[PDB]
């Protein structure tokens, strides 16, 4: 399989191969099989069960509170996402799946901040919305019992060429020309902090009065930015549905327009509303871009509604499609229908849900499969729509890691758009084997302890950390009979100084240099060692009754003894089983005749 | 890729003055010197009563780095009647846009408020000052009688300017006609001549200008930025302008015909609010004569891998085609919120490589968002999509983003060294930086190995200081360098090369240089900038095989070089640079091996010859046979060589002649298979090319069989090669022989007798043994000393019977041993008895008795013997005739081997004779 065929070692590359591979770290390792293989194959070789590493990916649950049923409960107790904390662990190239549930709870607290354009064409609307506080509370009591309402207004930056700077009295009465009075120019003023006292919205609105801008584009985006990042003055609640109603009847300015007026410094995510409730940096900071607006609306969890007259509805639809979590509604000139507009905007806004991935590391990737209305499933999507509010939906999240990150305790969050109920993910990667500690670091089996159980260097690392390749004075350490002589006497081949002598059908070879064998001995009188010995490295070892190199001479004396009892009858000398008769006149095998 | 980021030249102006907002070069044709123009739209001036009216500074280049103002104006606001001011110069942003050409400097104040002729008022028409030579004039095209927002009241003319090839000004006002914007183009010659200070609403006759349009187009900001190029082939530059807010804020760019100001093309943006048109440029980027258009969209929001939109900034590059159509590619930014594309500035040919280059800026990127500038190179098929360099701002924000790279200007050479330089503005910190372009050198290097295929044995070289001869080869290196610009006359290259690099990782070293400089050679080359390759070479020799073991991996030499910049920098310290794509290293490898060719199998040629130690062998005993053999392989190497001898039934293997130091100590063994019997010996592996060997083999011959005449053997040599793996069979023979070395022997007992016979008495006739005399025994034997047997043989014995008519020795009986029968010519025991100097007596002197014997088959060592018991006849010696005589009795015998069983071999008869004697003497001497 792949695990064996890749021939990796050290238990770390073995893990890096595939999630399925496993490693064995026995002290009594069986030889001839790779230490890297899938768990079953290691168990086939009977690697000790506690000596196999085989880490396995998983996904736990740390907080699994149930989804709330009503929003009017204790603020901390409301829970719209479950599970709430998850810790998952996976290998350098594996993937794991887990699910998340979201339920748009009913009767949730609601915060409405009515940000209103105050160009001269807005005077009729300013008249028509003098009862909006009470009307809106009366209608919303059906949907939410913890309502709040705010207010704020914008015209445009107070600087030429946007505002009338002459005649000199015009700057203190922009409507001076048409023979009527109106407020001087202003960028953005914070009128009413969010409050539960519905009636006071009506009181505060009646004190307002329109102004006059020279050109059609309004500076609303600069107002939205401050209404988003000045949370402490605006008074956004942590546990509530933030609505930012935006009313206008004209196109809008955008970043880099401030160059015409001498404004080049780019906008930044900071609050500059002074103690007088007027945005102070209006005349020294450019407009904010849609990217920055989207970032700050995501961070502060604001749902932004575009309520605009029918002449510029399409423009703001095309703008909204670039800002996640927004909608559009058509105002009359008199603004007579803003109440119904906001009610239906809230319903539509919470009739959908989409998931944000906040701080995913670059080494991870996520894919979503969404269970949706009526238990149907839609692949690939990370959102759903058509919900009735109160219902519940879930998503199947599948995550994969890319290699082994250098640090293995990162974390990130997943969160629906517009809500703080999120799932916090703790991720860890099992790159390292447990045996890398206390087991592998060193072992005397390799270079007298100078090798991790091996991983030594030149001089030993040739094989088993006991072979040399730096010097090569070679791998044939004394394989030849003598210095400079042929390796293994050319009877085979050697590695690490040991000759693998070849076998033959007519004999076999032995010795470090293959210098000995069991067949190269001499024959005499028809058979090896005369049948009176056995072969050993080309020499005969003779029996007790025989001597000589061929074992050709007998050591016995009973063949020389004569019937008189004397060897050779005392007439000669016995040699190799026969008598050399010295005495003249005597004959016979033993000179006995 | 060649801008000198090390030690640029830095210029700074009054703090908080936006110094460096707009930058440009100054090229006074009447003077040798060059200067930089830097705009400070918020610097305070000496104009009476003007607060932050702005100014333009002229900054030197040589040895001072000083900056000084340009006296475009020195007067406050003009009055209309007595105190009603005509104009308001405070906060006018003078110097916000600067352009220069030859000796004409055009600076504009986009925020100049004008009052008006018809009524007390305040409108920002905008104005420009044009300095040409010593003359200075004011150009205010939008300061006209189009009274208010309906016309040119809010034109803000001078927001963006540019000079044309035809010495005609192009000027944009984004605020005219309800901010529909306006472009206005007037000839320089008329501006300088039609100017009259006492008339404010000056009318120009040769003016080209756009005109208001329907209501839908309000707030388009036409003229936000402008560039000039020729886009219809008529030869006179046309006008390019970006309308960032048009088409529901999508953004567009307008190409207006430079003649009669008509509309040619309109580029359309893709994403709302991207501000498509913030900055534009036009230059030839791909070698066509046609100008290629670049458009920036700093706020373009790209869709990331996760599906999120993110602000990165985008630049659109359009390549003009001969038919006038455009092929467009879109290039995105590299980090979020960095506003890539805020500024585009063609650089000319930054490396003189034949295609112009372009620089694009992201003034809010990098670490701590200090700003970054990217550099791209034009290729023959468009812009190179990967930047070849990156400039990073070194100044941290004081109270405002540094905006390094908000405005740049290129395509000018302050050095006059052939390569254009580049200015960069960092107005957030009130600084402007000048980057010089380093000369570019293209280097071609050559490497040669002689020979490419390396046979190991080609010993040619001699080691210096010794007589040693070493295999070697020739290696040569070359380099060639030149560049398009002001470069020094001679360049010092430091080139080094070491042998077989990819295996010097601690392993054995293998090849050496002629001076054994640790396979490492480093040398200086003072190459003159020119066309010569200036090759050089040295001879490298392999060390002895006993010192290294790698014969498989080809020797892979390695060479590299690096220029000595400190010597190649001019007097101003600017250092050359090598071409981006030129590799500074190269290597080559050769095939050092002997491998029998492509098929990897050698073709041997095997032969053998033999000589016989035993010239002839005698049948009848085991004979050790020694054959002396010489083995040779005249061909290529023979793998697994062996020496083979096939043997017959009548012989068996013994071993080798090991004690003979002149012969090989061969390993040998004996085999038998399928009735085939052979002797095998080992000759090593391989048997090398042309090698010769000698050895001796021992056989045992058991030739006791009778019908064979010679012994025959066959020798051969074989290997495991696929080619010619067997030598011709070499048969040899030794002739058999017959040799029955038969001899005849005899003995007597006793050897002597003494007269008179003790205890003997004379009698008329004998009846017992004691009556005749002392007993004497004679023995004769027929013995064989040779191995060959004989089937038949004959033996003969002679015996002295009677001397002087009287018996000498008397026989009683004869006995036989071995395979013989015997008979006597004289009756044995005729009486049938109850069973001075020594003279010689014998049959020659006395009557002879003879015994003849017949013999059968016998072998070596075996013998047959005849025994005789006899009595010494006493009368012959005690007679008076011999009382004074001593005698030695003589007998003799002979034999013949008459037949042999080996009839097939040549045979000869074998015969001989011998004698046996007994002595008789007088122990007691009688009277003489």
């Amino acid at each position: 399989n792949i695990c064996t065929t890749r021939g990796v070692s050290s238990c770390q590359q073995c893990l890096a191969v595939s999630p399925m591979c496993a490693w064995c770290s026995d002290e009594a390792l069986p030889l001839g099989s790779p230490r890297c293989d899938l768990k079953e194959n290691l168990l086939k070789d009977n690697c000790a069960p506690e000596s196999i590493e085989f880490p396995v990916s998983e996904a736990r649950v740390l907080e699994d509170r149930p989804l709330s049923d009503k929003g009017s409960g204790d603020s901390s107790q409301v829970t719209q996402v479950s599970p709430q904390r998850i810790a998952l662990r996976l290998r350098p190239d594996d993937s794991k799946n887990f699910s998340i549930q979201v339920r748009q709870v009913e009767d949730y607290p609601v915060d409405i901040y009515y940000l209103m354009d105050l160009s001269y064409s807005m005077k009729d609307d300013l008249w028509s919305i003098q009862n909006l506080g009470t009307k809106l509370a009366t209608q919303m009591r059906k949907l939410t019992s913890n309502l709040r309402i705010g207010f704020g207004a914008f015209v445009d930056k107070p600087v030429s060429p946007y505002m009338y700077i002459s005649p000199p009295e015009a700057l203190e009465n922009p409507c001076y020309d048409m023979k009527t009075t109106c407020l001087p120019m202003f960028g953005y003023k914070h009128v009413l902090t969010l409050t539960d006292q519905v009636t006071r919205f009506n009181e505060e609105v009646k004190k307002q009065s329109v102004s006059r801008n020279r050109d059609a584009p309004e500076g609303g985006f600069d107002a939205i930015m401050q209404a988003t990042v000045c949370d402490e003055k605006i008074g956004w609640r942590n546990d509530a549905s933030h609505l930012l109603v935006f009313t206008t009847d004209a196109k809008t300015h955008i970043a880099l327009d401030g160059r015409l007026a001498g404004i080049v410094q780019p906008n930044d995510g900071q609050c500059h509303v002074g103690s007088d409730n007027h945005y102070s940096a209006s005349t020294t900071m450019d407009y904010p871009s849609l990217g920055l607006m989207t970032e700050k609306l995501s961070q502060k969890n604001i749902n932004l509604i575009f309520a605009v007259t029918e002449n510029v509805v399409n423009l703001y639809q095309n703008y909204s499609e670039l800002i996640p979590g927004t909608t559009v509604g058509v105002l009359s000139m008199d603004s007579s229908n803003v109440l119904q507009l906001i009610v239906d905007a809230y319903g539509k806004i919470r009739s959908k849900v989409e998931l944000e991935v906040r701080d995913l590391p670059e080494e991870l990737s996520l894919s979503f499969n969404a269970t949706c209305l009526n238990n149907e499933v839609i692949p690939g999507l990370k959102s759903c729509m058509g919900l009735k509010i109160g219902d519940t939906v879930s998503f199947s999240i599948e995550a994969k890691v890319r290699g082994c990150p250098q640090e293995k305790e990162k974390s990130f969050t997943i969160k629906p758009v517009g809500f703080k109920d999120s799932l916090i993910v703790q991720v860890t990667f099992d790159c390292d084997c447990a045996c890398q500690a206390q087991a592998e670091p060193n072992s005397h089996r390799c270079n007298n302890g100078n090798g991790t159980f091996c991983r030594c260097g030149p001089g030993w690392l040739g094989s088993q950390c006991e072979c040399s390749e730096e010097d090569y004075r070679s791998q044939q350490d004394e394989c030849s009979p003598r210095e400079g002589q042929p390796v293994c006497s050319q009877r085979g081949e050697c590695l690490c100084g040991q000759c693998v002598c070849h076998s033959s059908d007519f004999g076999k070879i032995t010795g470090k240099y293959c210098e000995c064998d069991d067949f190269s001995c001499v024959r005499y009188k028809g058979e090896m060692c005369s049948g009176h010995g056995q072969c050993s490295c080309g020499d005969c070892l003779c029996d007790s009754d025989w001597t000589g190199y061929y074992c050709n001479c007998t050591t016995r004396t009973d063949t020389c003894m004569s019937s008189n009892g004397l060897l050779c009858s005392g007439r000669g000398k016995c040699e190799c089983g026969s008598c050399v008769c010295i005495q003249p006149g005597s004959y016979g095998d033993t000179c006995e005749k | 890729f060649n801008l000198d980021v090390d030690s640029p030249a830095e210029y700074s102006g009054p703090e908080g003055s936006y110094f460096g907002f707009a930058v440009d070069f100054f090229v006074p044709s009447a003077s040798s010197r060059m200067f930089l123009l830097v705009g400070a739209p918020k610097a305070n001036t000496t104009q009476p009563g003007i607060v932050e009216g702005g100014q333009v500074l002229k900054c030197d280049w040589s040895s001072t780095r000083r900056c000084q103002p340009i006296e475009f104006d020195a007067t406050g606001n003009r009055d209309y009647a007595k105190d009603d001011p005509l104009e308001f110069k405070s906060h006018q942003w003078f110097g916000a846009s600067v352009r220069s050409k030859q000796d004409k400097i055009l600076a504009c104040a986009p925020l100049y408020h004008w009052r008006t002729e018809m009524k007390q008022e305040r409108e920002p028409v905008g104005t420009c000052f044009l300095q040409d030579g010593t003359k200075t004039v004011e150009y205010a095209p939008c300061r006209s009688q189009d009274i208010d927002a309906d016309g040119q009241g809010f034109c803000q003319g001078g927001f963006s300017i540019d000079f044309t090839k035809a010495d005609r000004v192009l000027l944009g006002g984004p605020g005219s006609f309800y901010w529909q914007g306006q472009l206005i183009s007037d000839q320089v010659a008329e501006i300088v001549s039609k100017y009259d200070p006492n008339v404010y609403s000056i009318k120009y006759n040769n003016q080209l200008a756009t005109r208001t349009a329907q209501a839908i187009f309000d707030d388009s900001y036409l003229g936000y930025s402008v560039a000039v190029g020729d886009f219809n082939g008529d030869g006179i530059d046309d006008f390019v302008s970006g309308v960032p807010r048009a088409a529901r804020t999508l953004g567009m760019v307008y190409i207006y015909d430079g003649k009669n100001m008509s509309s040619l093309y309109n580029f359309t943006g893709e994403q709302m609010a991207a501000y498509f048109g913030f900055s534009v440029a036009a230059t030839d980027i791909n070698g066509d004569d046609y100008a290629d258009v670049f458009i920036g969209a700093p706020l373009f929001m790209d869709r990331g891998s996760d599906g999120k939109l993110q602000e990165v900034g985008q630049v659109s590059v359009s390549l003009q085609r001969a038919s006038g159509d455009f092929q467009t590619t879109k290039l995105n930014g590299f980090e979020v919120f960095a506003r890539f594309g805020s500024a585009i500035a063609p650089l000319g040919d930054l490396d003189q490589d034949g295609f112009n280059d372009i620089a694009i800026a992201a003034p809010y990127g990098g670490e701590d968002k200090k700003g970054i500038v990217y550099i791209f190179n034009g290729r023959s098929t468009g812009l190179n999509a990967v930047p070849s360099q990156i400039l990073e701002g070194q100044w941290a924000a004081r109270s405002m983003p540094p905006s390094f790279g908000y405005s740049m200007k290129g395509a000018t050479d302050i050095d006059k060294n052939g390569y254009p330089d580049l200015i960069v503005g960092a107005f957030g910190v009130d600084r402007a930086i000048l980057y010089r372009a380093r000369p570019v050198i293209t280097v071609n290097a050559g490497l040669e190995v002689y020979p490419s295929i390396l046979n190991q044995d080609n010993k040619t070289c001699s080691l210096p200081g010794t007589a040693l001869k070493v295999s070697c080869f020739n290696v040569r290196f070359c380099l060639k360098a030149d560049g398009k610009g002001v470069l020094p006359r001679k360049l010092n290259f430091q080139v080094e090369l070491l042998l077989d690099k990819l295996k010097q990782k601690g392993a054995i070293r293998r090849a050496l240089f002629l001076y054994s400089r640790s396979p490492s050679h480093s040398k200086n080359m003072t190459i003159s900038r020119g066309g010569l390759m200036q090759c050089e070479e040295l001879i490298a020799y392999l060390r002895d095989e006993s010192e290294f073991r790698d014969k498989l991996t080809p020797i892979t030499i390695f060479m590299e070089y690096r220029l000595d910049y400190r010597t190649a920098a001019d007097t101003t310290g600017l250092q050359p640079i090598l071409n981006q794509f030129t590799p500074a290293n190269i290597s080559r490898q050769a095939h050092i091996l002997l491998d029998c060719g492509e098929d990897n199998v050698c073709k041997p040629k095997l032969e053998v010859s033999v000589d016989s130690d035993q010239k002839k062998i005698y049948i009848g005993d085991d004979n050790p046979l020694t054959l002396i053999v010489k083995a040779q392989n005249q061909g290529e190497g023979a793998y697994e060589a062996e020496l083979i001898v096939s043997i017959p039934l009548q012989a068996d293997f013994i071993g080798v002649v090991r004690n003979n130091e002149a012969l090989a100590r061969l390993s040998c063994a004996f085999k038998t298979e399928n009735q085939t019997r052979q002797v095998v010996c080992d000759l090593g592996n391989p048997m090398k090319a042309g090698t010769q060997l000698l050895a001796g083999l021992r056989f045992s011959v058991h030739q006791q069989s009778e019908m064979d005449t010679s012994v025959k053997f066959d020798l051969q040599i074989q290997s495991s090669n696929l080619f010619d793996k067997v030598s011709p069979v070499v048969s040899h023979k030794v002739d058999l022989a017959v040799l029955a070395a038969v001899e005849i022997r005899g003995v007597s007992s006793p050897d002597h007798v003494f007269l008179p016979i003790p205890n003997w008495e004379h009698k008329e006739n004998p009846e017992t043994e004691e009556d005749v005399g002392p007993v004497v025994q004679h023995i004769y034997e027929l013995r064989n000393n040779g191995p060959s047997s004989f089937s038949k043989a004959m033996l003969h014995l002679q015996w002295p019977y009677k001397y002087n008519n009287n018996t000498l020795l008397y026989i009683l009986h004869y006995d036989i041993d071995g395979p013989m029968n015997c008979t006597s010519d004289m009756e044995i025991n005729p009486l049938r008895i109850k069973i001075g100097d020594i003279h010689t007596l014998g049959c020659g002197v006395a009557q002879c008795l003879k015994i003849v014997c017949q013999v059968g088959r016998l072998d070596r060592g075996k013998s047959a013997i005849l025994y005789v018991k006899s009595l010494l006849w006493t009368e012959t010696f005690m007679n008076k005739e011999n009382q004074n005589h001593s005698y030695s009795l003589k007998s003799s015998a002979s034999f013949n081997v008459i037949e042999f069983p080996y009839k097939n071999l040549p045979i000869e008869d074998i015969t001989n004779s011998t004698l046996v004697t007994t002595n008789v003497t007088w122990g007691i001497q009688p009277a003489p």
